[PDB]
């Protein structure tokens, strides 16, 4: 019934702090945990008053974790539940998942065994790691790693943030990100993909503000991921378990990974502005500025896509609005699939934070799909790893780690059988 | 008149060099020269003090005299200098001196 | 983390003063006081240079190596002198004669021992360990030859620790001594085969960025100083702070050194504007690129125009958009993809602390590993030939138990050196 | 049932806004958007308590359409709506249409494709251009030009403010009007003209005032097409359609230019005056003084009429005041037409302006008609043209703005024909 | 949109102090201060010729060139004169020598690479450049040489932006200078090559149109700056206000060349009546067409009466009749039909904007295309050969590194440049 959570890695933990955010927000349970089943799939009742959270914390660097324990939500957490190690990060991999990150798994594993077990029948842990970095490529990677041995009979839905198209950060970046998606490969169950910058530009030209601070970003998958968990695993017209996901999603037993979008994002300040139609939202589904991925469906066939609404939705409305979309043709859809549309109804509207910049409609579109798109996505983050161990670049630094010419040689081979795959599985017939 | 030259620094590869005029009139000597030399091509990477002497586009003889300074020439400002030699300069027009090319009607 | 810095010989010294003058203010610690620290966050993290004895009382965790008193006996003497504890003070009165085998071999060789002592006393002070600062001349006897070794014996004693090293490599049009690029060739040997970052200075590169970039009239030696230290304060300190993306040491190492060599920065600061009227403000961001990859604000000699560049390190520290610094890096990135060397995709390694320097809106420091600092062992490695040469003030040298090889490798070494270097601008 | 509007180029824009305001004048919709289908062919009920615009604004300086957003109105577009291209205007039609007013087309039709799509079975879009302009000329050239192919299967009605017959603005003029007629006149379906200048002489001789402010000719346009569009789309006696018009409009494909014009211009002051017969107006509209064109029946033969009612008007009035005239014959008609005159009733009186200077009577007739006269009007425009070019005057303007010797003498040949098919189409039995 | 003024030579300076006078008064800038604007209108189009650094600061975004301190210095220390950022000033504290040739090959040449920065440094400003306004005289070194350098490498940099040049042609009469005509021929040359629309003020049309047309009975320079600095206001940053029919720049240059030489115009002003008395208000517009047409009101030397014209553009700003406007100017195409040349059925350009010159209820900049101006250039082209002819200063600028084909050259090409004008007036 419920789904664990493991935010790994700073960003994970922000975005944790987020997502973790707007749910008590649309659960009226003040910051103290104290409210005034459903929603136990990701809430446990201890104690007779408050709400502790279903979830985990684990970062390298204290900084991060520390400020959750500073501003209110710091009430909402177990002390206990947000694992640190206060010895070094490292913008590499190997570090954190070998070498360093290694110490602490152990204790990390301990909570999702801990935090496993008081619950009733669980389905699974959505996992939070940001791809590109030291704790959240690493590290999650045994994690992940871990986990698929002890619980292999469950769902392993991690929902990662991977590299900005042109706008990444670390230097190496790649170098990390095609060792976490190799060795979390084999373990996941259906990975999610938000794009840091192809969500800058719905900050852009879907809400305007050149001044997006990590902090919306985060409401805003912190949005999307509400649309997941939260008000799926929440009664309604149409109900989609996770399972139901990696089963309707994922057509191959590589973790696919399909891709978040979101219908309703404007403005507040539109606030007022006449609400859009069942139509035109479903619509701007199919739109590739409006996805929270730079994978614009440059000819990636949808070939399954799993359309969570929520808030006052007619089922007619939808088995019509899906079926014009079935029929727009230029939005081809994979040959082996007659059709590939799960149309999950959800009741509650959705919340929007009191003040942020988020519209708040009531009504609104969470549809994530596997695209043959990232066929791209994925080409254009290996080719980066080659230039750089074309030339070794910052390779001793995890040599030096406990690792090898082998782990990277042998993880580069790992996704250029991806590039086949996301290529097989569709562009032919 | 005076003679028009085209003065680069030695071991350059980047700058096109500055273009100085060159006479009995303004220059009593090379030392003059260089000393104005030492001024307009001022630096710290290419030049050591600056400008100390000037060799042939080639860097094989330096001039001593200004009489061996020709119209639309190419010079090279040295100090010690060891030569890489460094050509460079190119490359640019002849257009310093006079505008070998014209326009055309095209 | 932690680290424990290394003031040796004079300058080395001084600068220890102007190092501690600053990150102290950086971290709200009055000479003997506590932390009045206008925040609190310049205190989760101080450890790394401090340690916990009374309760007002962070004391510096540095040392102060030389063979000469009056020295140390100025800066112990001076403002914020009495805060180190005496046991920090590893003086040698003997004759700090500026001779590199002087201080390396004969000796500094003694004074040594009671050197690595402490440097173990606070390395095993507590927690974990992550490297050591060093500060110092290249271009005399306690700074090169001393320094040099107190160096190599650290990195023997932990090779797993990083080591970064502040040198004062030997300005050019005119070197504050005789036989520099003796002690120099000499000391740069040692270094590009132990410790593995180094941050070169140039008083002179400096004296301009601080002369025309600071219509600062009289640039007394505190001054320059007084920027160098604004740098190195940047780099780790700063790290050591919270970030959207933040990096420490390693990274900075792990990012920047793609060959083993250890290789040599060059660190440039970012809103460095003369005091009253140029206060402009014009930090919205393009205006920190702007500065930091221009040819002048590089504290070292050389130009970064002069040779491509194998990695950056923009480390910024004030709250800006993760957009507008990895999308400005970017067109830099393309402007100059001329000097910028090719075999990687983003030389750049964006770094993003939240607090910035006290007093100013938005900073940022730049550590560039550019290829062109190879126009400059070329110039110390010249010096040292046209001497050699002639064995010129060799008598100091062997006269002190020294070898003819000694000279030879160095020059060599340090020469091969420069070689390489150039293996990547090509 | 609807009929969008595109109002390119400031002038297109100025009179847009004029237009735009005599609407919601007689809708009962305050400038706030609210009014406390019928019209819905014009405006779409967003929601929801508002009534957003049914058109869009086309500037590529920002000045005029800055205006907007500025003065009451600000309120009544969507801030979407009113499209700019920070870049140059041009008084040239090359860089309006090639180079610069290129680049934002696209974004232009996207919103006549996105407002289009929107709607409920429109009939077509009513063009607001000012044909001697840059950005009034060129641009719309395109855009017109990139209609007729994205819905040939629609209405074009272009309402188009051709170059004062002698008191012209721009240099070139002819130029940025040889090049909008030749390039348009393959794409429209009906073009409505209303003449600058001879609109004048309505306000020295018809309503008395040296005072016109370019508000004002505004007010007048923004009244006869108030009687196009808005009421007409409006129920009555004797509904006309859009398509009606091209049709009972049109004898050729030349996408033919009637003239507007209307009937009671009688100023306020004069307001209380005992109003005008049934009679009197339909008289004043054989008159060459009252009709927004100086383009005086100095011989050209009508070929159809479309003599709009509004207001108080009996059948039988008209089935009169027409026939009396029918058999003026000083007032001459095609050969090859029997009888050209659409009656058009419509029942709700017009509705001046709360104090501008517009009589305000119960009753008018915005006639519109194809006279053989404007064999004139184009000709005395294309002489122009001639001398200049004759020259290459400001040739040189629009060869370095992506244009040739050809589109130039290759236009003018174009017109060429347009004097010859005005001509022949009338003048022969 | 945007520009960049110019302030080439003392003159160009000297005007510069005059049209940033006016101007920020018509945008209610003082000195340092901010927008005190009696209105709202007068700021969302400042940007054109500002800066937003501080938030009460909007810099006007010009250029100082010249090699005489002293001047700048007396611009700079004035009124005004302290709202220039100093990056602003580009000096050249050499000897300013009124040649040609002295602040165009041998001292001005050196200070450009130090201009050119400073120009890019404000072109890539932001938004979007229009093009740059240039103020000097063609009677000395710094204006005629040094600025008319600055252009042709402006023009180069961007071949796109627009390049208005305010030049102060050699009044006739009596020449403030002596070589004049060597300083002039040889800037004219360079002006019908680079930039593309050129407003000639004379020294001596001014007085006269300020002694008579103004009482005026001392007219210090002053004035004759104010009043020119008057009309430069009505072209462009009036234009970039909103209008009934709006033009800018370019619309001017579009409909004011018929031929790529670049042409001059010869602008005028609207309302110039004396103080008191003479404030008739006979401004209804008839009367503003009155003035603007007539012969005197010319800025330029010549009279237009003496040559028909090609193109013609009363920029008015003060709410009025698109009719009697757009009416008026027919008549005067009518009445005057003699002199307006025929291959252009409407020569005139009417323009309009509303808000009128901040105190004033209606005015129009009045910028003529006529063939008149054959009779100047040919003018200055006699004065050259009169005194080419027996070389008489010419060693001041050979001796500079000049050529004796220069000076051949430059009369050549604008004595043609008087040719070409005639073939229109024909
Ligand atoms: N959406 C979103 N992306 C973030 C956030 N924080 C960081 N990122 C992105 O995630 C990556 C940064 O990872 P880091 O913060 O460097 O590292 P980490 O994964 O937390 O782990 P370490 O490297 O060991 O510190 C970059 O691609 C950032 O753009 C956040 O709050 N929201
Ligand atoms: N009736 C009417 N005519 C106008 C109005 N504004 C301008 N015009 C006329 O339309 C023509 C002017 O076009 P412009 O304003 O120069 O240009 P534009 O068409 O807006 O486009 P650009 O040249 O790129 O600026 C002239 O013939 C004017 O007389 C207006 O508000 N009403
Ligand atoms: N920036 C800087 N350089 C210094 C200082 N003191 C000496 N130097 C430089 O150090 C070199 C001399 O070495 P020195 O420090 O006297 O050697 P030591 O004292 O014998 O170890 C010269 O190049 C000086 O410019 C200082 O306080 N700041
Ligand atoms: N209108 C006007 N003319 C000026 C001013 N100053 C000098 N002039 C004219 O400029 C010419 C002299 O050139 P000058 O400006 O001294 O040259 P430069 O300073 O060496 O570049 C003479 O014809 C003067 O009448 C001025 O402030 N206003």
């Amino acid at each position: 019934r419920e789904c664990i959570s493991i935010h790994v890695g700073q960003a994970g933990v922000q975005i944790g702090n987020a997502c973790w955010e707007l749910y008590c927000l649309e659960h009226g349970i003040q910051p103290d945990g104290q409210m005034p089943d459903s929603f136990n799939t990701f809430f446990s009742e201890t104690g007779a008053g408050k709400h502790v959270p279903r979830a985990v914390f684990v970062d390298l660097e204290p900084t991060v974790i520390d400020e959750v324990r500073t501003g209110t939500y710091r009430q909402l957490f177990h002390p206990e539940q947000l694992i640190t190690g206060k010895e070094d990060a490292a913008n590499n991999y190997a570090r954190g998942h070998y070498t360093i990150g290694k110490e602490i798994i152990d204790l990390v594993l301990d909570r999702i065994r801990k935090l496993a077990d008081q619950c009733t029948g669980l389905q699974g842990f959505s996992v939070f790691h940001s791809f590109g970095g030291g704790t959240g490529s690493g590290f999650t990677s045994l994690l992940m790693e871990r986990l698929s041995v002890d619980y292999g009979k469950k769902s392993k839905l991690e929902f990662s943030i991977y590299p900005a198209p042109q706008v990444s950060t670390a230097v190496v970046e790649p170098y990390n990100s095609i060792l976490t998606t190799h060795t979390t490969l084999e373990h996941s169950d259906c990975a999610f993909m938000v794009d840091n910058e192809a969500i800058y530009d719905i900050c852009r030209r879907n809400l305007d503000i050149e001044r997006p601070t990590y902090t919306n970003l985060n409401r805003l998958i912190g949005q999307i991921v509400s649309s997941i968990t939260a008000s799926l695993r929440f009664d309604g017209a149409l109900n989609v378990d996770l399972t139901e996901f990696q089963t309707n999603l994922v057509p191959y037993p590589r973790g696919h990974f399909p891709l978040a979008t979101y219908a309703p994002v404007i403005s507040a300040e539109k606030a007022y502005h006449e609400q859009l139609s069942v139509a035109e939202i479903t619509n701007a589904c199919f739109e590739p500025a409006n996805q929270m991925v730079k994978c614009d469906p440059r000819h990636g066939k949808y070939m399954a896509c799993c359309l969570l609404y929520r808030g006052d939705v007619v089922p007619k409305d939808v088995n019509a609005a899906i079926a014009t979309i079935k029929t727009k043709r230029t939005i081809q859809f994979v040959d082996w699939c007659p059709t590939g549309f799960k149309v999950g109804i959800n009741y509650e509207p959705p919340t929007v934070v009191p003040g942020g910049d988020l519209a708040k409609v009531q009504r609104a579109v969470c549809m994530l799909s596997n695209t043959t798109a990232i066929a791209e996505a994925w080409a254009r983050l290996d080719h980066k790893f080659d230039l750089m161990y074309a030339k070794r670049a910052f390779v001793h630094w995890y040599v030096g780690e406990g690792m090898e010419e082998g782990e990277f040689s042998e993880a580069r081979e790992d996704m250029a059988a991806l590039e086949k795959d996301y290529e097989e599985v569709g562009v032919d017939s | 008149k005076a003679k028009k030259v085209r003065f680069y620094r030695n071991g350059d590869r980047y700058f096109k060099g500055i273009v100085y005029a060159v006479s009995s009139d303004r220059f009593r000597s090379f030392d003059a020269l260089l000393a104005d030399l030492t001024r307009s091509l001022s630096d710290n990477i290419n030049l050591p003090q600056g400008v100390r002497y000037i060799y042939t586009i080639d860097g094989s003889r330096k001039i001593g005299s200004m009489d061996e300074l020709e119209e639309g020439e190419s010079y090279v400002c040295s100090s010690d200098n060891f030569f890489k030699k460094v050509e460079y300069t190119k490359n640019v027009n002849p257009n310093w001196s006079v505008n070998v090319k014209t326009s055309a009607n095209m | 983390r932690e680290i424990v810095h290394i003031q040796a010989g004079q300058c080395g010294n001084q600068i220890g003063a102007k190092f501690w003058e600053v990150i102290s203010d950086e971290h709200g610690i009055d000479p003997t006081g506590s932390y009045h620290g206008d925040s609190d966050l310049q205190l989760e993290r101080i450890n790394v240079y401090y340690n916990e004895a009374a309760g007002n009382k962070y004391v510096p965790r540095a040392i102060l190596v030389d063979l000469e008193p009056g020295t140390m006996d100025s800066v112990r003497s001076g403002p914020f002198g009495q805060i180190f504890r005496p046991d920090n003070f590893v003086f040698g009165q003997s004759g700090a004669g500026n001779n590199w085998a002087k201080g390396h071999y004969t000796e500094g060789a003694e004074l040594v021992d009671s050197v690595l002592d402490v440097v173990r006393k606070e390395s095993e002070s507590c927690d974990c360990l992550q490297g050591f600062q060093l500060t110092h001349s290249l271009g005399g006897g306690t700074g090169s030859g001393m320094g040099t070794l107190l160096i190599s014996k650290i990195r023997e004693e932990y090779p797993d620790r990083i080591m970064n090293t502040f040198s004062v490599v030997p300005s050019p049009k005119v070197s504050d001594t005789v036989v520099e690029p003796y002690n120099a060739t000499l000391s740069v040997h040692q270094l590009v085969e132990n410790t593995d970052e180094t941050y070169c200075i140039d008083n002179e590169a400096l004296y301009d960025i601080c002369f025309r970039t600071l219509k600062l009239t009289t640039p007394t030696y505190g001054d320059l100083n007084h920027l160098v230290s604004a740098t190195m304060s940047g780099v780790t300190t700063c790290l050591r702070f919270p970030g959207q993306l933040n990096a420490d040491l390693r990274k900075l190492a792990v990012n920047m050194v793609p060959f083993p060599r250890l290789h040599f920065f060059m660190p440039g600061f970012a809103p460095l504007t003369s005091r009253g009227s140029q206060q402009y403000r014009a930090l919205t961001v393009p205006e920190l690129t702007q500065q930091m990859f221009d040819a002048k604000n590089m504290m070292a000699a050389c130009d970064p125009r002069h040779g491509r560049y194998l990695t950056v390190a923009a480390v910024f520290r004030g709250r800006m958009s993760m957009k507008e610094v990895d999308e400005q890096m970017l067109n830099v990135q393309n402007k100059n993809s001329s000097y910028f060397v090719e075999w990687i995709p983003n030389n750049v390694k964006t770094a993003v602390c939240d607090i910035p320097p006290r007093g100013l809106k938005m900073s940022a420091t730049f550590i560039g590993n550019s290829t062109a600092i190879q126009e400059l062992f070329k110039r110390i490695s010249e010096q040292f030939t046209a001497m050699f040469r002639r064995k010129a003030f060799l008598h100091w040298y062997t006269g002190e138990g020294m070898d003819e090889m000694e000279f030879t490798e160095a020059e060599s070494n340090m020469n091969d050196l420069v070689s390489e270097y150039q293996q990547y601008q090509d």
